[PDB]
């Protein structure tokens, strides 16, 4: 299916972006 | 029917057995997903927790009204070690006692495909004790049936006593599909 | 398919094994893919495969069509079992490397494969590369949560490498760790009787190994007590309680062993050091002033080199203090602690008893005397 | 085949819920940050910027100087002196 | 960085570089090259008699140089090459320029200027006129 | 060998305590038992998921008179250089009682009635020796 590798890439990207978002968010809370 | 259930799951090495396509691990994952969803759809106020039976028992998720977290925490369960059924069941009973909502029936459905290496005497004693604390231990057998079927019959018969439909035994030597076997089973039928 | 065909053929064309093929192949058709993971071991360890390429044929065909889902560690173990009866080391290295490549997820499987390939390099020689792989696998073995037979295999590999390179002290340490990791009773009595003897020799000739205690109590030494080599236990006991007299008595034999006979001088120096250590430990702090005449009556030397012996002890770090050779005595203010015996601990118990009595008496005296001002 | 449907059904049902939880309690975290950034800020300079993470030596317009070991909500966009 | 409430020293910090640093003529580095001074070769050669001081110290030992001299006067008309004259020579020397302007407050400022400087090298105190 | 430590409750409380204060991350666990149990290793294994260096602290509610009420343990599992079979067991960790200043104020206020002098009076020094 077209969506297998596309979804894998989209996941990887979204997960890394949200994890960076949470690094900064919890850093801001602790700040 | 307000319900609090604990899904015990064997993750022993014998889950490396691949009779259930594609693997016993994926088959049990699908079966637990199906049963948890079935319990949740009926009276969403019901809550479900999950137990891992390994070299030492563990509780991955306590009684919660959500199912996605249970699915996510089970997905990473890999086959390792050996089953300790008695300790798993005792942990399940402890979790039931500690459940936040005291207005629920007490159920424990155990994916126990493995040769249960425990002593028959303490086995029947545990079953009777659970019957006394009013527990319903449903048991899904897929594996060493020839070995554990009599002991599972002892489980369920002792729990039921007379007319005690609470505890059930479902054995599936054939491996067409564990999920379909579970969905077309008495345990989920009443829900 | 080809694997079922080979299964059916060797149902009777295989070694011995009348119906175990029937059960193995019916399980394989059942597609369990793991229930026979134990039968494969239980049968391959049978005295049937010693020089048979049939084992390699079995491996190729069905282990290649079977390895996609197997306990990685058991898979590597059977890989080593197949390799043992393969006598083409140049191709065995590549075979083990491809087994590695096949098994990546199981960190422990990678550990064991690296250990096996290092063992093969050792068996063919290649000291530099075997040392390199030992270092690599050690540093990436000290990364797992606990201990296992993989640690056992690594410590055996390190012991063998240090034995071949001659580093007796490191061999002693690593072999002791290996015996700790592995179960003593599972090993054959022959394997014990040999490993214990090698440990005895390494400790007997090791640089910086003075703690022969812990070995007279390690149960691995429960293999020479009645054997025709209880002599070795006797000698090691003599060093533990330095008895140069008894060691000269036991000279009746170790002159037979070429290595010890060649390294006599090292043995004599080490035993003299241990004798001085144990003398200092026995002497209480009241009169720890050891004398040159005392050390002479101890390990046999005239009083013109007790000075050098004590210098060596202090420099190595066995004891601490000074040497007043004008008055011909040695002041010891320390000893390197070692492992002791039940009687050596009963003596400590008695000394404590005395110390407790004195402390209690002084406590009662002070409390009674100052009773009227205690807050 | 079956592996494709598996990775498009179970993987999806798990990962979508994981992202949903992350993107819901990110909503909670961002709401808390927004509540804690109540408007009445004190206009101030960034007179000096240091590293050890980064720091600040901000000059509050109340003719005062305050070292900040943690810069805070700002994006650390190089915050030139 | 004292604590806000208990006023306890929590950490030491690098010295503040206020605008009164560069304007104080506190530029340590800076060279271009030797060939930019087209003429003035004799003056360059003469000024390179101050290079003996650092490269060695025979001024100690047999003799004494009372801390041998700290450069020459560079007597110059309205302006010919003074700055660059010193620049090229010191660039050869590999030293660095602490140029100083002398154009009790100013006295103390310059005093502290070289007191900070010498702890670190050609000093080029100039602008004596007026 | 059967216990029901509540991981969900643990994480919820840890999150709310993070919200209240941030420079306080899970560093271990405590149980008010005078003696250990076979469950201590298992519960420390559970806690190591929330902290790599998870430390047990047994805080004895029964008040003794010679030592501190806290005993600290760190779970170390390593191949015994001894050469003996190795099992995942605890190892003692040096423990001490210290206080923030805002806790010292409260402690002193609570103990004001039964406090001792913060000076060596001869009777108290003799008593301390006893
Ligand atoms: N010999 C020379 N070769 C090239 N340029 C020169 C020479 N002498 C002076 N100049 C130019 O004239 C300027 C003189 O600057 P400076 O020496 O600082 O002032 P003053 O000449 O008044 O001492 C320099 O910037 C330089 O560009």
């Amino acid at each position: 299916h077209k969506e297998i590798d596309g979804r894998l890439k989209e996941l990887r990207e979204q997960l890394k972006e949200l994890t960076k978002q949470y690094e900064k968010s919890e850093n801001d809370l602790k700040a | 029917v307000l319900e609090s259930t604990m899904v015990c799951v064997d993750n022993s090495e014998y889950m490396r057995n691949g009779d259930f396509l594609p693997t016993r691990l994926q088959a049990q994952q699908d079966a637990v997903n199906i049963v948890c969803h079935s319990k949740t759809r009926s009276n969403p106020e019901n809550n479900v927790g999950l137990i891992t039976l390994a070299n030492d028992c563990e509780v991955l998720t306590t009684l919660t009204p959500d199912t996605g977290r249970i699915l996510s925490k089970l997905h990473t369960v890999q086959p390792k070690g050996k089953i300790t059924f008695c300790t798993g069941i005792r942990v399940a009973h402890l979790a039931l006692k500690h459940r936040q909502g005291k207005n629920h029936k007490m159920r424990i459905i155990a994916f126990v495909g493995s040769p249960v290496e425990d002593n028959e005497k303490d086995l029947v004693k545990l079953a009777k004790r659970l019957k006394k604390e009013k527990v319903n231990v449903d048991i899904i057998n897929f594996g060493e049936e020839e070995v554990n079927t009599e002991k599972l019959t002892a489980f369920v018969n002792t729990l039921n006593g007379k007319d005690g439909t609470g505890s059930h035994l479902v054995t599936v030597p054939p491996g067409p599909s564990l999920a379909d076997a579970l969905i077309s089973s008495p345990i989920l039928a009443g829900e | 398919k080809d694997v079922p065909g080979f299964l059916q053929q060797s149902q009777n064309s295989g070694p011995g094994q009348p119906a175990v093929w029937h059960r193995l192949e019916e399980l394989y058709t059942k597609k369990l893919w793991h229930q026979l993971t134990l039968q494969v071991l239980d049968f391959v360890q049978d005295p049937c495969f010693a020089q048979g390429d049939g084992l390699i044929k079995l491996y190729e065909n069905f282990i290649s069509e079977f390895e996609h889902r197997v306990n990685p560690l058991s898979l590597v173990e059977i890989i080593l079992h197949v390799v043992r009866q393969m006598t083409d080391p140049n191709v065995a290295l590549t075979f083990l490397e491809k087994t590695r490549e096949k098994v990546k997820s199981s960190d422990e499987a990678v550990i064991l494969c690296k250990t096996a390939i290092g063992a093969l390099k050792l068996n063919i020689g290649d000291l530099q590369v075997t040392k390199e792989t030992i270092e690599d696998v050690e540093e990436m073995l000290n990364n797992l949560p606990g201990v296992t037979s993989v640690h056992s295999r690594f410590y055996d590999l390190s012991s063998k490498y240090y034995q071949t390179i001659g580093n007796h002290a490191s061999y002693y340490k690593d072999a002791l760790r290996f015996l700790g990791c592995v179960d003593i009773k599972d090993l054959p009595v022959s394997e014990q009787q040999e490993r214990a003897f090698t440990l005895g020799l390494a400790g007997l000739l090791g640089e910086g190994v003075f703690n022969f205690g812990e070995l007279l109590m390690h149960p691995v030494l429960e293999s020479l007590r009645n054997t025709d080599r209880q002599w070795l236990i006797d000698t090691l006991y003599a060093f533990n309680s330095g008895n140069v007299e008894r060691f000269q008595t036991l000279k009746t034999a170790w002159g037979q062993q070429p290595d010890l006979a060649a390294n006599e001088a090292q043995l004599l120096r080490k035993i003299q050091l241990l004798c001085l250590m144990e003398m200092t430990f026995t002497r209480p702090a009241n009169h720890r002033q050891l004398t040159f005449e005392e050390i002479a009556k101890s390990a046999k030397i005239t009083v013109n080199e007790v000075e050098l012996l004590v210098m060596k002890a202090l420099s190595v770090g066995l004891v601490k203090g000074s040497i007043d050779e004008v008055d011909k005595r040695v002041h010891m203010t320390w000893v390197q602690p070692r492992v002791l015996d039940l009687q050596q601990i009963k003596g400590m118990k008695d000394r404590l008893e005395f110390w407790c009595t004195d402390v209690k008496s002084m406590e009662m005296l002070v409390e009674h005397q100052a009773h009227d001002i205690l807050t | 085949l079956d592996s494709e449907i598996k990775i498009m059904k179970s993987e999806v049902l798990r990962v979508t819920h994981e992202l949903q939880a992350m993107k819901d309690k990110i909503k909670e975290n961002s709401e808390k940050i927004k509540v804690n950034k109540t408007l009445p800020y004190l206009v101030s300079n960034v007179i000096e910027l240091l590293d050890v993470g980064k720091c600040a030596v901000i000059k509050t317009s109340t003719r005062q100087t305050y070292f900040l070991p943690v810069i805070g909500l700002v994006d650390a966009e190089k915050l030139k002196p | 960085a004292l604590d806000m409430t208990t006023l306890t020293i929590m950490r030491y910090l690098p010295r503040e570089v206020d605008p009164l640093v560069y304007n104080m003529s506190h530029e340590d580095p800076g060279n271009v090259s030797y060939s930019e001074i087209g003429g003035l070769s004799e003056q360059i050669r003469e000024l390179r008699e101050v290079i003996e001081l650092p490269l060695t110290n025979p001024e100690l030992f047999q003799r004494v140089g009372i801390i041998p001299p700290k450069g020459c006067l560079l007597y110059g008309p309205p302006g010919t090459g003074k700055t660059l004259l010193a620049r090229a020579v010191a660039s050869q020397l590999d030293c660095n320029f602490l140029k100083v302007v002398s154009s009790g407050e100013s006295a103390r400022l310059i005093r502290e200027m070289f007191n900070y400087a010498r702890d670190h090298c050609i000093i080029f105190m100039d602008e004596i006129d007026a | 060998s059967v216990w029901f430590l509540d991981h969900d409750y643990l994480e919820n409380m840890y999150g709310m305590f993070k919200k209240v204060n941030a420079r306080e991350r899970i560093v271990g666990w405590y149980h008010t038992g005078p003696k250990l149990h076979k469950n201590d290793i298992a519960i420390n294994e559970l806690m190591k998921r929330y902290c790599p260096n998870s430390v047990l602290v047994i805080i004895d509610v029964k008040p003794k008179d010679l030592g501190l009420p806290t005993e600290a343990y760190i779970s170390v599992e390593e191949v015994h250089d001894d050469g003996t079979p190795t099992s995942k067991t605890f190892e003692h960790v040096t423990s001490e009682i210290g206080a923030e200043e805002a806790e010292e104020v409260g402690v002193e206020h609570l103990l004001r009635d039964i406090k001792d002098t913060t000076v060596g009076t001869l009777s108290q020094r003799i008593t301390n020796q006893v």
